[PDB]
């Protein structure tokens, strides 16, 4: 319950962001970092006795604040592209030498170049072929998200209405498109490996969860293409009897 | 019917 | 405070080993953590002071040793998944305390399985609606990359099916060109039925 | 000790606009009370506040029920707040006809 | 069958004097009440049976009930030292009397356990003459009770006045206290999102208590993670309970509802 | 400090609410405490009093209240319990460094003579085993108001029996005419 | 329990006494008084934080006795003896004293069965007397078919005293019982008075021809 | 048919390191043991049926049970601050596992409830996924166990290792774990006092537990008798009876779950 | 919290001088143990000290058992003392063949 | 079988 909000978000170059971290309950110590692959965490700051206790050396743009009821917020007045990739918050009772702090689910906020190139996904369920049907006794379903940028999609899966964690997997890094200069798209495939009998039965619906989380309507987008917001996309599948 | 041994703590 | 190993690999037959080095002043204190893929930072190993063979999680452990100024988180038998960016960190005492997880690029374990007589097989899969667009091997095949930005195939695949405890290290292939395992060393006994053009 | 409240909005004899019904906001187990409770009709407090016995249950926890003589309609927003000291924000319940 | 004078009290330091509330549950229904902020400052008899008894009975009801209301304030002047606080502790001191008779007229066994802060502070046992304090504080209370024949006086009260008054209540109850309204049952099928239905057996208005509903399917007790809440009254003293379960679409008829009551016909 | 209870003996029948008296005259904030001394036993306390409300509670059903108009506390009860035969005394604690924390006096005694159920006067004489020449006289079921060095009788003699809550108020006598100080009625079952 | 020891003692003129009071549990205040009919309590003494033993046990030593000055002594027990706190009291050390060792006399007992007259009342009456005892230490109880009873049992709070003499006498201190008439008609109803003396032991320099004055097991008989 | 790995610990402030003792009660009979002052520093297989198993699991049985014992010393570094003491608090922190399966082979319901100083500190519930802390302190523990999927891991362990291993022991136990030893009875007149006697029922050496022995067809139990569960020095349990009746008028319930 | 250490002296298979039998010294609930237990043969101690599992019961209370190899007779004083931290004086029990 | 999850307090 170290909940953070918003859980993914996107912002263009130079504005301030309002990112919230909510601790579980009565604690006092809050820590802030940046888990991007570049550089290191570097320990933004920790806050104590209603005062930021440990401070390093920053440009003036970095700042942070929490509330009396322990609610905590981040505010990055000026963005410098990559410097806003992924962020983490910590909570602990008193923050002593022999005690730890617990981290939240983070603020993964992979940033676009500009609002122009924010793109929706092209997805389709790929039916199992009779080759991996007839003798293997093991099906193979695939959803593929061609043409999304950046890596904000949170691919999950739905089985016959419900959700399970079995036979589904996805790599931690979607394969990038042609390198270009500073932008590309991604594919980030998924798999199903349910039993063959689980597939030939006509009564089984399967659909991917390519749902974008990370951008909302409060944007000044004006190009002819669709507004980049949190999009509700999906897929579809059904049985194939024999 | 109630009780009347008002117990001390 | 920085450890050399930025990438550690192991199969499902060997005890997990990683490196955790440190060099600070005063009395050091080490913390350990793990980053399961795109999730929180719940820890598995704590050290404060006292015993050498420090306790741990589901079977992880580490030991304190000035002779190497390091812990080297050890585990006699890693669990099935255990594939994440493990990292350890130290920071010196300050007024009130510092206790910062300054690790440095952690280390990513991968737990490639190898059991149950792998039976190679590669197939091409089609989709619904417009059918035109369309997409069990060994355990040592080195990771490779696409030669170009066309004829896309996949990245590393590791999965499991809970019902019969079996699994399928496999590969997908969504070709971009209208016209492919050239960088792969798939053996000759593959059940590959040549679904290339089709 | 600062134990957490509960919630329920179960209705009296099957709800039907033809006749009159009762709302029942019967909160289960508590700890130090400092309680304020009201029923919601499309928003805002009502004037039919009627509490009951502030008794206690086996697991050293209180309970409390509220009455009202009323008749609903198909287009209405009935609810019951629950407020306490353990929480920083109130809670609202849905009067769905199936519960 | 039972009659238990539930007591409760709360304290708000710096705002006057503590509050005390009491009730009574002859069988299960409530018949008596008390408060420290009311206007009648007497006993209020909401019951169709126990209403006509002599004016002395209602007038007194040990009107020293609001003397116990100050005895509790006296107690929370040493309970402030036991669980040592300064002055401001807003705290509750639950009390629970009770005598349980047999269906023929035997005393069966009586009950009394007290708690502080929702935590047990002293209790009786099966048989009597025993104290089981549950902290390093109420050990003093246990010894003090052991000193002056406390359990003996409790024995006297339980085997005397409580159980005799419960005989009198049962006689005065005629059939109002003992009529055993059974449940009436109804259910609806209705679906869930895409491929599921929710069977819900509904029973309402029954009395007395001690009915539980477990989900059945082909006769097996598959007590899955079903979400009930707690035992609730239907606005007069009657209680009702329902069921909830998730079943796959097309596969519902296997599931059945188990209905059993100590007073079931 | 001085505490006095002028009533050296209080007599209440089983139809009368109990009334006793307590007095004091001290300085500071006075605290008055009561106690009960059941015959040849402990000194249980039933009626405490420190400050606050006037009509202070008490165990069983006893109570009392404090009045400045008389500096009294007056342990009382609408209907005293059946036995209540003791030496109730009323004591006050004075202020002292660390606390002075029962200077009461002789207190008073209550006798709860019962009177119901058609008392039947009767005199009897009882003999013993072995040397049967020794014998004692006995009475039975006297009223509720009756108030040498040879042929003694008894002291005050009142009982309660728990079979049907009856009574056997009587008087033994150990060596007819021995009841010379008695005012036994003419309907006595004395058979001589 | 505020248990005492001994519950009954007798001593001659002059020497010291050892009386014990045992508190219930952890406590600091243990009082002392003298609940005699004469004079007043006087609030004898008490120690505050050893100013008794460390474990709160308390003993009394009265080096010199002045006859009646040792009648009945009591102890208390309380956490601190604060203004708003009370103290439990122990059952005391009732120790009614004799003049000298010479006139310490045992009790004479006689069970006085019901007469046939008390034939239609449906009520029996058995009587035990303790004729000629000194001092007043008797602990009269009753025994019914081997078991304790407290219904029909009674005893006057002050035994009637003998010829006044000057400073000594004997007492009778009778008790009687009122079991049902059918209770006494049955022959399997053995009763036995409990005139058992408490109050004196063998640590005495008694030398007269009469029996040694100690605690003694007297009894009675009935059927 | 149940299974429980009882844990316990104590503190010796200013005397070194805390202790740890653990046992196991597959069915009812004790089979496994551990200590923090023993010389073996290993599990002690003192049970007849569970002895043939391979040396590897006898060696381990998560030999990191010692690691758990060294984890408890870290736990009692914040349990001291919760119930705030200085350094010298000599306290016990008991642990209560338990994995009860159905007689056919189902999972029935698993159990766990921990406690501190004889007072409950946290507990599981029927079904699962719930915490019921019982003080101002362990509310932190309750909320944190809510935080990182704790009860889910407990579900994993219960639905896995409990049922698997326990069925393994029942397979290994053959008839030793399931033999249903019935009581043997004896009684005499036993005159007491002067006018009464005691009719004392006796039953010794039966297995398993849960015998019902209570006091012409009535239950007149209004006094104090019997101590507690009574072990006969091998695992077998026994109970007796007590009653007071008058001389000449002397005229017990016999119920066992395994009674013939 | 202290509980207080209830004990008993019940024996194994009916004691008889013809054969051998052990005495069991079981104990009910406990709080912080610091326990010292010995078996008495006509006073003093015995070299056959044999403890058992320091397990615990449902109501957060320990229990314990002991063994000893002997045969009894008609002239002997066997006992099992009780010692703890709550009590200031030890307790002794009689091994009679009726309990 | 034993359990390996060492629940931190």
């Amino acid at each position: 319950g170290v909940t953070q909000t918003p859980r993914y978000l996107i912002k263009t170059r130079g504005q301030q962001v309002t990112l919230s971290c909510s601790p579980i309950s009565g604690h006092r110590s809050v820590s802030w970092y940046q888990q991007t692959p570049g550089q290191g965490l570097q320990f933004l700051f920790e806050y104590f006795s209603e005062t930021q206790r440990n401070k390093g050396n920053f440009p003036g743009r970095f700042s942070g604040r929490q509330f009396s009821n322990s609610r905590s917020e981040m505010n990055v007045s000026t963005l410098e592209l990559g410097d806003s990739a992924l962020y983490l918050c910590a909570s602990s009772l008193a923050g002593d030498l022999g005690t730890e702090a617990f981290f939240g689910q983070g603020t993964r906020l992979t940033v676009v170049e500009d609002l122009k190139n924010v793109f929706p996904p092209e997805v389709a369920v790929f039916e199992p072929s009779e080759a991996e049907i007839s003798h293997t006794q093991k099906a193979t379903l695939v959803c593929l998200a061609t043409g999304f940028y950046p890596d904000h999609v949170e691919l999950s899966w739905w089985v016959n209405g419900k959700e399970v964690h079995s036979g589904v997997c996805t790599d931690p890094q979607p394969l990038k498109e042609q390198p270009a200069l500073n932008d590309s798209r991604y594919a980030l495939s998924s798999r199903l490996r349910v039993s063959a009998t689980f597939w030939q039965n006509p009564r089984n619906h399967f659909r991917c969860q390519v749902q974008f989380y990370g951008l909302s309507e409060n944007d000044e987008w004006t190009q002819d293409r669709a507004k980049p917001v949190t999009q509700i996309v999906s897929a579809e599948a059904w049985g194939r009897a024999d | 019917f109630t009780s009347d041994y008002y117990q001390l703590y | 405070v920085a450890q050399p190993e930025d990438q550690v690999n192991v199969a499902e037959g060997n005890p997990l080993t990683v490196k955790c080095t440190y060099s600070v002043s005063g009395n050091p204190y080490l913390f350990w953590y793990v980053q399961y893929p795109n999730r929180g930072l719940q820890f598995l190993l704590k050290y404060i002071t006292g015993d050498n063979l420090v306790k741990g999680s589901y079977g992880f452990e580490a030991e304190f040793n000035k002779s190497q100024t390091s812990f080297h988180l050890k585990k006699p038998s890693a669990l099935v998944s255990d594939s994440a960016l493990y990292f350890c960190a130290v920071r010196v005492v300050t007024s009130g305390g510092s206790y910062i997880p300054t690790f440095g690029r952690g280390t990513s374990l991968i737990v490639h399985p190898y059991i149950q007589n792998p039976d190679p097989a590669v197939y091409q899969l089609r989709d619904s609606k417009s059918s035109d667009k369309s997409v069990d091997f060994d355990s040592q095949t080195n990771v490779s990359q696409s030669k170009d930005s066309d004829v896309y195939i996949t990245d590393k695949c590791v999965l499991d099916m809970r019902s019969m405890d079996f699994k399928s290290n496999s590969a997908v292939a969504w070709s971009n060109k209208s016209d492919a395992f050239n960088n792969s060393i798939i053996p000759e006994d593959t059940f590959f039925p040549s679904p290339e053009s089709s | 000790i600062q134990r957490t409240p509960k919630i329920q909005v179960y209705s009296r004899h099957p709800a039907e606009n033809g006749k009159s019904n009762f709302l029942n906001c019967y909160v289960s187990g508590f700890h130090p009370s400092d309680i304020e409770v009201d029923l919601l009709k499309n928003g805002e407090r009502i004037e039919k506040v009627e509490h009951s016995d502030l008794s206690f249950s086996k697991d050293w926890s209180f309970y409390l029920l509220y009455y009202t003589e009323f008749t609903p309609t198909e287009k209405d927003e009935y609810a019951c707040r629950v407020n306490h000291v353990t929480l920083s924000q109130p809670k609202i319940v849905k009067w769905d006809r199936d519960m | 069958h039972s009659m238990r004078y539930f007591f409760t009290s709360v304290s708000r330091p710096g705002r006057g004097e503590p509050r005390f509330i009491a009730v009574g549950y002859v069988d299960d229904t409530q018949f008596v009440r008390f408060d420290s902020d009311a206007a009648s400052q007497k006993m209020e008899p909401r019951a169709p049976w126990i209403e006509q008894e002599g004016p002395e009975y209602w007038d007194q009801e040990t009107r020293n009930m609001k003397a116990h209301s100050q005895t509790d304030r006296a107690n929370l002047g040493t309970l402030r030292g036991y669980y040592n606080q300064s002055e401001d502790g807003s705290h509750t001191i639950q009390i629970m009397y009770g005598c349980d008779v047999g269906p023929d007229g035997r005393f069966l066994r009586g009950y009394r356990q007290d708690a502080y802060d929702g935590k047990d502070y002293i209790a009786l046992n099966e048989d009597l003459r025993s104290w089981t304090a549950a902290d390093m504080a109420a050990q003093i209370t246990k010894r003090k009770w052991e000193a002056v024949h406390a359990a003996e006086q409790r024995r006297v009260y339980l085997e005397g006045r409580c159980v005799d008054g419960l005989r009198r209540y049962l006689e005065n109850g005629k059939e109002t206290l003992q009529r055993t309204d059974p449940p009436k049952t109804h259910m609806t099928h209705h679906p869930i999102s895409d491929h599921e239905a929710t069977l819900r057996c509904w029973a309402l208005g029954f009395y007395p208590a001690e009915i539980t509903l477990t989900w059945q399917r082909d006769g097996e007790d598959q007590t899955q993670d079903t979400e009930l809440v707690e035992t609730r009254p239907a606005g007069d003293g009657t209680f009702q309970k329902w069921a909830a379960v998730v079943v796959p679409s097309g596969e519902e008829q296997r599931y059945t509802c188990h209905v059993q009551h100590e007073g079931l016909p």
